[PDB]
RNA sequence: GCUUGAGUCUCGUAGAGGGGGGUAGAAUUCCAGGUGUAGCGGUGAAAUGCGUAGAGAUCUGGAGGAAUACCGGUGGCGAAGGCGGCCCCCUGGACGAAGACUGACGCUCAGGUGCGAAAGCGUGGGGAGCAAACAGGAUUAGAUACCCUGGUAGUCCACGCCGUAAACGAUGUCGACUUGGAGGUUGUGCCCUUGAGGCGUGGCUUCCGGAGCUAACGCGUUAAGUCGACCGCCUGGGGAGUACGGCCGCAAGGUUAAAACUCAAAUGAAUUGACGGGGGC
């Protein structure tokens, strides 16, 4: 097995796992109201998009 | 009359005291006029993650019908017996007696 | 009918290799069965029939 | 929270017929039995406010039914409150 | 001065610094280097180039051991998780197994407050 | 009298509804030990700070507290506040099918009584992380701040108190009626061979939109449409939800609630421009 194929494999596995996004979201604290605000905003766009 | 499902894992080194444990537990149950709807003793299977620095354990499944008091006693014996490393008592809607997938695969 | 926590083989169809439960939007499962699936997966992870992580 | 047999026997005792589950007397009797049964639970769990709301609903329902029965006729009202041991 | 054919590499890549340590399979560390320790000092240590030079310095630090089979694991989100692993190849170690371990708290402890910059 | 409103019983269903008790894994911190060396940490840039008394990194073991990645959802439950690992015990409500039962037993309420985020208060525990106050390092013209390194109350538990929030849908409760479309979730009836699937019928819920309504924005069968019952509340902006009095509270304070005086405005929605350390080309 070549090294470089193992690298992209590992890179793909890391991207699929989503650990980096989880870490970058858990870096600082988010108050519940703000998190709920983000969730609602992300839903109102996905809808007004899918509709568009 | 409540139906319960009990799964308990025991340290493998005590696994020759598993034919033993089943005996007294079934005793208590029928002692209370309960019915052992199902007993399975698939054992020595590998754990997904280590428990108590161990890597394998002896499993025993028991679907039973019993009143609460016998169930609570069993729980305390599980809690105090050092051979049992894990236990879990669950309620079931009705009696179940058909073979679990752990033995039907065997 | 009921999704059994002991039936490991079908449960491994709903977890990633890292052990995380797969979103229902990927497996196309109904909501009720997704809830029973999550309950059974957690129950199995307690009994060490499934791993929490990899 | 009453078992099926307890409910059935209360219905048989306070109603005219075994199928008479809607009469005022059996309704008050079932409400009283449920309240008495729940008294112990709320003795043990003083901060179960959400269940205490349902208990208060049972109390208010019994009050309303007793007032209706008292207005309807005082004979059955007096007989029932003396048989159930209610102050008023 | 012993020889260890099968060695492990630990890559602690933070948002600010990169630390590469070669240890043995049992975890007893036998060499280490950092982006700051490699000569960079300050924000420069956050650059992936500093990560490559840290990997090279660690590889130099582990020559005396007979290390040829390197099992790599990387922890952290910072920009030193890909350059570093490409420098260990240029150094010459045979990379056998590569894994990613990164602490995910499963909602354990309250993180610090957001910076209002 | 009656059964259509209201309620009772029988059988099931879904649910982070509530209270109590156990338990699991991940992570942070600390402690002990092993390996091992000169940095680590932090920022816009730095500097306080930690480190050869051996840190940071890595491995093993232990202690402890708090919170439950994924599932997870414009999903669900609850009167509202709110409720999220898993298991058990106690317990509330809702909904559906079919039938039986009672016979207006209803709706809404001034006073009244309960519940009521977070912060706060009292007593006693607990204390990992975070963090008002505070200390130091920066920045600046100054920085009492934003940024950095630390850090106490508090955040957690038990029992009391407090009773307030943009406690919001800024939309009181109950009932009736009035075109549609696309979804979600949860029951149930009849049928392709049912599991998949085709026709209906209930509950809850999201988004468009018709008539109508509206100052406009918008609402639009979950109305802000058409009506009825009852309750709460408003009468220009300030002064002021303040003073005084009463009630409540350990206290912080809460609640009820003026007047003198002063101005001719204050205000809502939308329009055209101008700007923005707002976005696009
Ligand atoms: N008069 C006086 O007190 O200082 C002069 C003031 O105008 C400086 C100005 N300051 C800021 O923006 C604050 N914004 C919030 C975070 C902290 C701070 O940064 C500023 O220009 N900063 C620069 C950094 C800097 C240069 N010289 C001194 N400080 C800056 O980077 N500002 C960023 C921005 O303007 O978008 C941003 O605020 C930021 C990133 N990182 C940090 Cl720290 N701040
Ligand atoms: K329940
Ligand atoms: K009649
Ligand atoms: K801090
Ligand atoms: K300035
Ligand atoms: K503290
Ligand atoms: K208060
Ligand atoms: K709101
Ligand atoms: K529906
Ligand atoms: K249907
Ligand atoms: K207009
Ligand atoms: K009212
Ligand atoms: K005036
Ligand atoms: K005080
Ligand atoms: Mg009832
Ligand atoms: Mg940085
Ligand atoms: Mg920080
Ligand atoms: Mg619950
Ligand atoms: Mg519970
Ligand atoms: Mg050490
Ligand atoms: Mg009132
Ligand atoms: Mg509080
Ligand atoms: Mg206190
Ligand atoms: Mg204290
Ligand atoms: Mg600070
Ligand atoms: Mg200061
Ligand atoms: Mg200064
Ligand atoms: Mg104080
Ligand atoms: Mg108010
Ligand atoms: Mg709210
Ligand atoms: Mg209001
Ligand atoms: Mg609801
Ligand atoms: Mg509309
Ligand atoms: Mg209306
Ligand atoms: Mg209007
Ligand atoms: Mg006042
Ligand atoms: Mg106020
Ligand atoms: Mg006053």
């Amino acid at each position: 097995e070549p090294f470089d194929v193992a690298l992209r494999r590992f890179k793909r596995s890391c991207e699929k796992a989503g650990v980096l996004a989880e870490v970058r979201r858990r870096e600082f604290y988010e108050k519940p109201t703000t998190e709920r605000k983000r969730a609602k905003a992300s839903a109102v766009k996905r809808h007004a998009k899918k509709l568009a | 009359m409540r139906h319960y499902e009990i799964v308990f894992m025991v340290h493998p080194d005590q696994s020759e005291q598993v034919p033993g444990m089943i005996e007294r537990y079934t005793a208590a149950i029928t002692g209370a006029e309960g019915k052992i709807h199902r007993l399975e003793d698939w054992g020595r299977r590998q754990l997904a993650y280590p428990i108590n620095k161990l890597h394998k354990a002896h499993y025993v499944l028991m679907n039973v019908e019993a009143p609460q008091e016998v169930i609570d006693e069993l729980e305390t014996t599980f809690r105090f017996n050092d051979a049992v490393i894990r236990s879990m008592v669950m309620r079931t809607k009705h009696a179940v007696t058909e073979a679990s997938p752990m033995v039907k695969a065997k | 009918q009921e999704i059994d926590y002991k039936d490991i083989a079908t449960l491994k169809n709903y977890i990633t290799e890292s052990g995380k439960i797969v979103p229902s939007r990927i497996t196309g499962t109904r909501a009720k069965y997704q809830r029973q699936l999550a309950r059974a997966i957690k129950r199995a992870r307690y009994l060490s029939l499934l791993p929490y992580t990899d | 929270s009453l078992s099926t047999e307890a409910t059935a026997k209360i219905v048989s005792e306070f109603g005219r017929d075994a199928n008479d589950t809607g009469s005022t007397e059996v309704q008050v009797a079932l409400l009283t039995a449920q309240i008495n049964h729940l008294q112990g639970h709320f003795a043990e769990h003083k901060k179960d406010h959400h269940s205490r709301r349902g208990l208060l609903r049972m109390v208010s329902q019994r009050r309303k039914l007793l007032d209706y029965l008292k207005r309807k006729d005082v004979a059955r009202y007096t007989q029932l409150i003396e048989r159930l041991g209610l102050r008023r | 001065r012993k020889q260890v054919s099968d060695g492990v590499a630990h890559i602690h890549a933070s948002f600010n610094n990169t630390i590469v340590t070669i240890t043995d399979r049992q975890g007893n560390a036998l060499g280490w280097a950092t982006a700051g320790g490699s000569g960079f000092r300050g924000s420069r240590k956050s650059t992936p180039f500093a990560a490559q030079v840290a990997a090279e310095r660690c590889a130099d630090a582990v020559k005396e051991y007979g290390i040829k089979n390197l099992e790599v694991m990387v922890k952290g989100p910072g920009p030193g998780r890909e350059s570093t692993i490409r420098a260990l190849n240029a150094a010459g170690f045979r990379i056998t197994n590569i894994t990613d371990v990164t602490p995910i708290p499963h909602n354990g402890c309250r993180p610090p407050k957001k910076r209002r910059v």
